[PDB]
């Protein structure tokens, strides 16, 4: 077929990324993986002069007893030329995710760009010197991809496009979203459809083969203890939780508050309140009840996403690109941290994805060579986001849920 | 006789023009020998005075040998040479060798020198033999193969080498071989003679590409002396280890001591050199010489003998489970074995790794486990079933409260004192009739009681710390303290039993000591 000539950005070489070892259980499902990639033509082996590399993991298919080849071409994404979103989506009811990945294997990838494709297949304690390799389609999970298939992608859609104008259909990196309003039983047909209707050109579930549903995705706002009696302790926690959201929400008073407080007192000591204080915390109590307005989308900045720990299974993030100018929040609850933590990330980038139609930046409450280690091994999702690792302030986690 | 591996000079970059040394006439007649006996055998070619490119060359004698020996200078070349996929960095750990009936060294004669350089490469490979004679020049020619010292040659040798074994590979699933460098180990489970025999099999069928290798009678016998131990099918070691028994120890000295008890730790258990480290304090010249403490000689000693006795690791059964057993040897000190059989080691090795300026054997316990795993995969790609010294509702509490998130696989307690538990907990709530201090280097009270101390040569952060320390002191059993310090809260919050702050060990002490502890934090005006 005609390739299409496709190019790094300017000056920008390609990436040299070293290669997360695998376990003997991953390794084998990738050679075994590769090995009929290779006979298809789709990949091919590839010599000492090509000096490039991409991380490559085995993740499991959900509900589906295979494996799936995932390949971390962040690097390189980062260092591809610039090929140049429906809000309708998110207010659909129902959106099916779709894999549509094997699409670009029947698309050749331009010859001279392939060498930056290369990966390796590693071996148990460097017995072996590994197996490396180069793409000679387009690769899931690169960028590039998506692009140089949109046009024949548009083309065996445009029928189903009008024919069911009613839908929407997104498509971000592997992935196709197809909203809907339907009854999750017409909903689930017409996917199905879809489906054959592709198989008709060139698809399992993605995401549990399962739905999403956008219109129920709400806002956590700040919360207060509404209590019966509320003691000194109670009272600074109070203060301590409004004094920081003041910061956001300017209208909070503490005043009376802080005024319940002169004087040593006791901790436990408990503090009827007055006529004043009792207003300004309802006040307070009514401000937060809502968003911060103001704070809107910004296509130029990068979205980020953090992450706490709240305890039984619990945590809390938040999506915004400036501080303390949040585009969301949420809560996450149920396994083990790391598996929960996936979830969560996933979950959200999802989101991101189906709202903003982009991946976040996320920064995670742990241990570089923990997730490291376990992340591969409930990850499910064809994209990577980028994630950096941190060390959460006690006070943050207490300031939210 | 082999596909040559295609070449490319860095971007923007021509070949190496770089002048020949004045060499002597002596020198002169031995390059023309060698670069002739060369010639005859294809590794190299005479060439027009089309080719510009130049790259030093020289002559240097065989060691202990009266022999000339030519070498070539390819810096430059190299300096504009493409780069390469890595000459594997990463090396195979004993641990993670299933053992063998016998296992051979195939010592690979002539290398580099057995292939093909891509031709349109070997321009660049220029290099001149000078004349004796002033309007007689000198030989100019260029390399076929692959030289020595050259950027690729390793690489692409490495490459083809395995490329070779790939099929005889594949038709000998029962066979085992790992290439390093120039070696070829090759170890089986065929009967000595069946296994001998196969060899030879191997041996042709790197022949048949011009690949020298030693016979029967020349090749090197087990154990293998492998950068740091000694190899036999069935069993490992360390490179034999014995303490000088100096009475005069400098500072270098010890160093080199300390790096040298290190190594043997990975598998010699007990090893300690916390008292030989503690030597180093203070020390100003690698010539210092610092005398022993009754702690550090008698270290050496307990090393000393734990050394004479000599230990082999076994090889990995993949048939079997692995197991990993960690044990707490001292403050801040893990040591931790993994076998699949009881005592029959695989490897040895000891944590002390902290991360952090304060921490809890829990966290710290913690870290060690992923040091394991992250080792097992590598070595095994498999990760063990861990013995640990703790009991999961004392882990499950820590955990659930630590605000990052963590996780470790299958373990399994394992009553080996000492335990790792908690030696304090926060109370998470306020403490009824438990008096309440209020702390900013001084207190205040709700009955009444204060103390503003002095703190000299104090840091805002430490003087913080202070005040909690002196409300803890002057205290009762029960207390709830209030600060405005996020720093101390977080700090305390971890609940850390370790610290290397003096003040925080302290107040640690204090901790345990309490009944019940309420920590609170308000803002600051
Ligand atoms: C250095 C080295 C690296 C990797 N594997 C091995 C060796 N050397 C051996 O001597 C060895 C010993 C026992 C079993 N396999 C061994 N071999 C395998 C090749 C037969």
């Amino acid at each position: 077929i005609e390739t299409v000539p496709v190019k790094l950005k300017p000056g920008m070489d390609g990436p040299k990324v070293k290669q997360w070892p695998l376990t003997e259980e991953k390794i084998k499902a990738l050679v075994e993986i590769c090995t009929e990639m290779e006979k298809e033509g789709k990949i091919s082996k590839i010599g000492p002069e090509n000096p490039y590399n991409t991380p490559v993991f085995a993740i499991k298919k959900k509900d589906s007893t295979k494996w799936r080849k995932l390949v971390d071409f962040r690097e390189l994404n980062k260092r591809t030329q610039d090929f140049w979103h429906p809000a309708g989506i998110k207010k659909k009811k129902s959106v099916t995710v779709l894999d549509v990945g094997d699409a670009y294997f029947s698309v050749p990838l331009d010859e001279d760009f392939r060498k930056y494709t290369a990966f390796t297949i590693p071996s148990i304690n460097n017995e072996t010197p590994g197996i490396r390799y180069q793409y000679n389609v387009l690769p899931q999970g690169w960028k590039g991809s998506p692009a140089i298939f949109q046009s024949s992608m548009t083309k065996i859609l445009e029928p189903f496009r009008k024919q069911n104008p009613d839908i929407v259909i997104y498509q971000y990196m592997d992935d196709l979203y197809v909203g809907s309003d339907l009854e999750i039983g017409q909903h689930r047909t017409k996917i199905e459809e879809l489906r054959q209707h592709l198989l008709r050109w060139g698809p399992p579930f993605l995401w549990m083969g399962y739905e999403l549903h956008p219109d129920k995705w709400t806002v956590q706002p700040i919360v207060l203890p509404e209590k019966d009696s509320w003691t000194v302790n109670d009272i600074q926690k109070l203060v301590g939780k409004l004094n920081w959201a003041s910061q956001i929400y300017p209208g909070i008073k503490v005043r009376q508050l802080c005024k319940l407080l002169r004087g040593t007192k006791a901790l436990t000591e408990v503090i009827p309140l007055t006529e004043e204080a009792e207003l300004e915390l309802a006040e307070n109590r009514e401000i937060l009840k809502e968003p911060v307005h103001g704070v809107y989308y910004d296509p130029s900045k990068d979205l980020i996403a953090e992450i706490q720990k709240q305890g039984q299974g619990q945590w809390t993030y938040q999506i915004y690109q400036e501080p303390f100018k949040n585009l969301k929040t949420g809560k996450y609850a149920r396994t083990n941290d790391v598996k929960q933590l996936t979830e969560a990330v996933q979950k959200i980038t999802t989101e991101s994805i189906v709202i903003w139609g982009k991946t976040p930046k996320f920064k995670l409450p742990i241990q570089k060579e923990t997730w490291e280690t376990w992340w591969t091994e409930y990850w499910q999702a064809t994209w990577i986001p980028e994630w950096e690792f941190v060390n959460t302030p006690p006070l943050v986690k207490l300031w939210y849920q | 006789p082999i596909e040559t591996v295609p070449v490319k000079l860095k971007p923007g970059m021509d070949g190496p023009k770089v002048k020949q040394w004045p060499l002597t006439e002596e020198k002169i007649k031995a390059l023309v020998e060698i670069c002739t006996e060369m010639e005859k055998e294809g590794k190299i070619s005479k060439i027009g005075p089309e080719n510009p490119y130049n790259t030093p060359v020289f002559a240097i004698k065989k060691k202990d040998s009266t022999k000339w020996r030519k070498l070539v200078d390819f810096r430059e070349l190299n300096k504009r040479t493409q780069d390469f996929w890595e000459v594997q960095l990463g090396i195979p750990h004993p641990a993670g060798i299933k053992k063998k009936k016998s296992v051979t060294v195939l010592d690979v004669g002539d290398a580099y020198f057995s292939v093909p350089l891509d031709e349109d490469f070997r321009k660049y490979t220029a290099f001149t033999i000078p004349s004796i004679n002033n309007e007689t020049p000198g030989i100019r020619y260029q390399y076929n193969v692959l030289p020595q010292g050259w950027k690729g040659s390793p690489a692409i040798f490495q490459s083809s080498m395995t490329k070779i074994l790939e099929p005889f590979r594949k038709q000998n699933p029962d066979i085992v071989i790992y290439q390093y460098m120039d070696d070829l180990y090759v170890g089986s489970d065929l009967e000595i003679g069946q296994h001998r025999t196969k060899i030879e099999e191997l041996r042709q069928h790197l022949l048949r590409w011009g690949l020298t290798t030693p016979d029967k009678k020349h090749q090197k016998e087990p154990p293998f002396l492998w950068m740091g131990y000694e190899l036999h099918p069935d069993k490992w070691t360390v490179q034999p280890i014995v303490l000088p028994e100096k009475d005069s120890w400098t500072v270098n000295d010890i160093q080199k001591l300390v790096g040298k008890l290190n190594w043997a730790s990975q598998i010699y258990p007990g090893i300690k050199v916390r008292q030989l480290c503690k030597l180093l304090r203070g020390t100003k010249a690698l010539t210092e010489v610092i005398p022993l403490t009754e702690e550090a000689e008698l270290e050496l000693a307990e090393n000393r003998e734990i050394l004479k006795e000599p230990v082999h690791g076994v090889y990995y059964d993949p048939s079997k489970d692995l197991i990993a057993e960690i044990q707490k040897q001292g403050q801040g000190q893990w040591t931790y074995q993994i076998y699949q059989e009881p005592f029959k080691n695989l490897k040895t090795g000891k944590y002390a790794r902290m991360r952090g300026a304060h921490t809890n054997d829990v966290k710290q316990l913690t870290e060690a486990v992923q040091k394991i795993t992250t080792e097992s995969i590598v070595i095994w790609g498999k990760t063990p079933k861990f013995k640990l010294p703790i009991q999961k509702e004392t882990w499950e509490t820590w955990w659930t409260e630590y605000w990052q998130a963590t996780w470790i696989p299958e373990w399994e307690f394992v009553n080996t004192p000492p335990l790792v538990k908690l030696w304090y907990q926060l109370e998470k709530e306020p403490i009824v009739g438990a008096e309440t201090f209020y702390v900013d280097a001084g207190y205040v009270t709700n009955r009444g009681r204060q103390k503003v101390v002095t703190l000299t040569d104090t840091t805002n952060q430490k003087t913080e710390l202070q005040a909690i320390y002196l409300a803890l002191q002057d205290s009762g059993l029960e207390v709830n303290i209030v600060t405005d310090s996020q720093y101390a809260l977080g700090i305390i919050q971890a609940q850390p039993d370790q610290s290397e702050s003096e003040l925080v060990n302290q107040i640690i002490e204090q901790l345990i000591k309490k009944e019940k502890v309420y920590l609170a934090w308000v803002p600051a005006h």
